[PDB]
RNA sequence: AGGAGUGGAGCCUGCGGCUUAAUUUGACUCAACACGGGAAACCUCACCCGGCCCGGACACGGACAGGAUUGACAGAUUGAUAGCUCUUUCUCGAUUCCGUGGGUGGUGGUGCAUGGCCGUUCUUAGUUGGUGGAGCGAUUUGUCUGGUUAAUUCCGAUAACGAACGAGACUCUGGCAUGCUAACUAGUUACGCGACCGGUCGGCGUAACUUCUUAGAGGGACAAGUGGCGUUCAGCCACCCGAGAUUGAGCAAUAACAGGUCUGUGAUGCCCUUAGAUGUCCGGGGCUGCACGCGCGCUACACUGACUGGCUCAGCGUGUGCCUACCCUACGCCGGCAGGCGCGGGUAACCCGUUGAACCCCAUUCGUGAUGGGGAUCGGGGAUUGCAAUUAUUCCCCAUGAACGAGGAAUUCCCAGUAAGUGCGGGUCAUAAGCUUGCGUUGAUUAAGUCCCUGCCCUUUGUACACACCGCCCGU
């Protein structure tokens, strides 16, 4: 029937604001002056993740995102 | 597979009591009475018995296929082997169930208690019921809750006869601040053979066949036929 | 009016008891 | 809710299918009977159900933890439109007579 | 009058107190306290400590082709394979997100705002018109001096006469039918074929049929017969005949309670809360915690008994599930055991099952003492159900072996297949009965009465009460 007074445990747990991102430019690469893109990332091996997907790139290991495959650099 | 008898007879009692509840939810404002289920070879037939067959069916009878599409989809029946009707109560003065309804409605729309509860008395009484009696509780009158008894012919309350010279009902009423209940009960008028009441005499009533007038033979005569 | 005697009889002794009451006569 | 379009899509060809709709109000069971073999959740369709009762599109019926659900005319039209349809196409609730 | 008790012991359970992070709380005379079907490991769950989720419809504005959605790794979890948060950077594509309104649901409050249901007054015998009579009138008579009854049940008196609800009648149930209907999902006789010494065959098979078993219809008991007592009435007592001369339940009036329930509900009105939530999942605690007080109970204190073998009889019934995982089990084998492994039957008068119950019966050993009575407590092992068994779920084994020698004041329940012993089923139930609800089995002592205690009804009487004695009211 009291208040909660639960400052004791934490002072109230921020939640998650995603960085907003402008475009997909760094994605692909045309800017070969003859028309010729350059994919600067790599592209997932998995059946549902053709050609429209890419990978992320860590410091290490490569990363997936929609199936979350994941290849390490080693 | 296949069932025991028992959890057989159990589970379509439980079925027609949910059909039951749910077709009043969905009709009680045109006069829901009953429900019958019939089982025919590859067919199930619901008669619904309410007052206002016609808002029952609705227009071009689409209310009455929604029904059946609702029943189809909720009980698993196969598809197209459900099927319901609707019927009229053959007097609604002896229904207490459709009496409450009546008097639930009245309530609804505002009539004053005594007025309405009056009302469904003198109907039931002048469609030939041998008594009957209205009780409403609940805040009639301020905060504090009150119940108010309209009887009127004669009403019996113990013994066998009352499961089938007796019909009741109890309904509630939303009202603004807050339920108030309704409880009909009518006594059926003895009928032999034809359904405006229960066929069995009441079991303490004795009736003595009037004797006929005979005249004592003076002499003796010999008739040859 | 009937509504004059089920007013009445509801309440007797009450708020609107010598209106009902005087209504009826 | 937060539901895929194909979800909201499937209920809706069901609802202007036969202009009825039932569910058990039970949001853990991951599929819906009718709605299987499309992966809908049951509590996807008894939240897109309770958005267009919101809206006026249909009516709700509750009894014995089951939900009804009624198609009006409406909603008819505003199924319709969304799903873009003939309108020459009509629920099954609508033919027969 | 008595029987069994219990109040004393130990344990099991519910209640208070104490304790606690929390020991969720409802209900304190009958009319709370093995009650909430309330046997809580999780769940349940309300309580406590932490942590995710939105399952915040809809309408109006912002933001928007990037609104917004997931997420592998390392950190971190001050528990987790919680992308919960950081770090990092892919992913999804109008479903959302950010505000304002507005909703929604809460086992949050209010049972003194309510409905419904239940309990209680009260299972008592009470309650009410119409017409008539009496009163100016509220009102009264009817509804009674008296006999009788379980009964306001009747008889009888009679300014009352006729009636109605309640009681009775009624329904279910227990007893009887060699009479009727008829049975390979019940049998019995008879006859064949077998196995043992005419006999015993739940050995095999098929005619008779319905006694036994099932379950339909009908019959049967009415105080009917006889003798007494009574107004010679209503009825009461005894006896014959008879299966039975009072089987047990169910339902139950007018009117009332500030009785219980908002914690059964998509029953509910008003409040409270609503996104670091009183919503909802998910970890872990609790609900059991123990100086103590109080209820319902279980096991005892032995010989009218324990032990060990042997023998032989039931009834009520429940069995494989919408979601829903979880059924009852014969037979074979393995293992003291609890169990385990294979194989079948059964959705059931078909299989478990011919339900091979316990007490009891027969024999054995003990030998009057805390004894071989009694089994609390406690140790060490072994299994089973479960996602987890520790605060020990339950079960098995071997050990250990407490109080208790019949219980003070004070109290409960009982009149015949009854009390009491004794097992068995249903509910609860993954695991499970010292509870409850039913069933048989063995089977009494005493009573056929009374207002003495306790109530509760009347009737007359008194009242200054009428919110009705928890009243009213007087003086300093
Ligand atoms: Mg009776
Ligand atoms: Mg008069
Ligand atoms: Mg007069
Ligand atoms: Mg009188
Ligand atoms: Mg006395
Ligand atoms: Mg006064
Ligand atoms: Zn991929």
């Amino acid at each position: 029937k009291k208040r909660k007074k639960k400052s004791y445990t934490t002072p109230k747990k921020n939640k998650h604001k995603r960085k907003k991102v402008k475009l997909a430019v760094l994605k692909y690469y045309k800017v070969d002056e003859n028309g010729k893109i350059s994919r600067l990332r790599r592209e997932c091996p998995s059946d549902e993740c053709g050609a429209g997907v890419f990978m992320a790139s860590h410091f290490d290991r490569h990363y997936c995102g929609k199936c979350c495959l994941t290849y390490c650099f080693n | 597979v296949q069932i025991s008898k028992k959890r057989k007879f159990v589970a379509d009692g439980i079925f027609k009591a949910e059909l039951n509840e749910f077709l009043t939810r969905e009709l009680a404002e045109d006069g829901y009475s009953g429900v019958e289920v019939r089982v025919t070879p590859t067919r199930t037939e619901i008669i619904i018995l309410a007052t206002r067959t016609q808002n029952v069916l609705g227009e071009k009878g689409r209310r009455i296929r929604e029904l059946t599409a609702v029943v189809q989809k909720r009980f698993g029946f196969p598809e197209g082997s459900v099927e319901l009707y609707a019927e009229k109560v053959a007097t609604r003065g002896l229904c207490a169930i459709a009496q409450a309804e009546s008097l639930r409605y009245k309530l609804l729309g505002g009539l004053a208690v005594r007025r309405a509860c009056y009302g469904v008395l003198r109907f039931i009484m002048e469609s030939g019921a041998k008594g009957c009696e209205v009780v409403v509780s609940g805040k009639l009158r301020g905060q504090r809750a009150k119940s108010m008894k309209f009887v009127d012919g004669l009403m019996i309350h113990s013994g066998d006869p009352v499961n089938y010279y007796v019909d009741t009902a109890v309904r509630h009423v939303l009202l603004r601040q807050g339920v108030l209940g309704i409880k009909v009960k009518i006594m059926l008028p003895w009928d032999p053979t034809g359904k405006i009441g229960p066929k069995k005499p009441l079991p303490d009533h004795v009736s003595i066949v009037e004797p006929k007038d005979e005249i004592l033979p003076t002499t003796p005569i010999s008739e040859q036929k | 009016c009937p509504e004059w005697m089920d007013d009445f009889e509801a309440d007797p002794k009450g708020k609107y008891a010598q209106n009902l009451l005087k209504k009826l006569i | 809710m937060l539901m895929p379009k194909k979800n909201r899509i499937a209920i809706y060809e069901l609802l202007f299918k036969e202009g009825v709709m039932v569910a058990k109000k039970d949001v853990h069971m991951p599929k819906h009977p009718e709605l299987a073999d499309k992966n809908v959740p049951n509590l996807h369709v008894m939240k897109a159900m309770q958005s267009l009762k919101s809206r006026g599109y249909v009516k709700e019926q509750f009894a014995w933890r089951h939900f009804y659900w009624y198609l009006t005319n409406e909603g008819i039209q505003y199924l319709r439109d969304y799903l873009h349809l003939p309108p020459e196409i009509v629920p099954a609730t609508l033919r027969r007579s």
